[PDB]
């Protein structure tokens, strides 16, 4: 699920609270984009490497 | 679950995005309000029920 807005050069691609569809899949294909904007309450979630 | 009387209905102790989620699906049928579990919600709202 996304609970944050995906953000890249000012478009909007998923809405907060939004379910991801493969229509959502094939467009994040044909936009060739690799570096979103993403909130700090997401980053305590993960897991260090090394 | 059914009452037993029949009258006016309010809402108390419900304030959005901590413990109901309000989804909309993409049926234009269904657009319901889904109440959170007590299980994987924040810190501030254990004892709001």
């Amino acid at each position: 699920t996304a609970s944050f807005d995906i953000e890249a050069n000012g478009k909007v691609y998923v809405e907060k609270g939004r379910r991801i569809t493969a229509r959502h899949i094939r467009q994040l294909e044909k936009d060739d984009v690799k570096l979103i904007e993403v909130p700090v309450e997401y980053i305590a979630g993960k897991v260090v490497a090394k | 679950v059914i009452t037993e009387v029949s009258g006016f209905v309010r809402f108390t102790d419900m304030i959005d995005g901590q413990t109901i989620t309000r989804q909309t699906d993409e049926l234009t049928g269904l657009s319901s309000l889904v109440v959170l579990d007590s299980a994987e919600r924040t810190a501030g709202g254990k004892d709001l029920r």
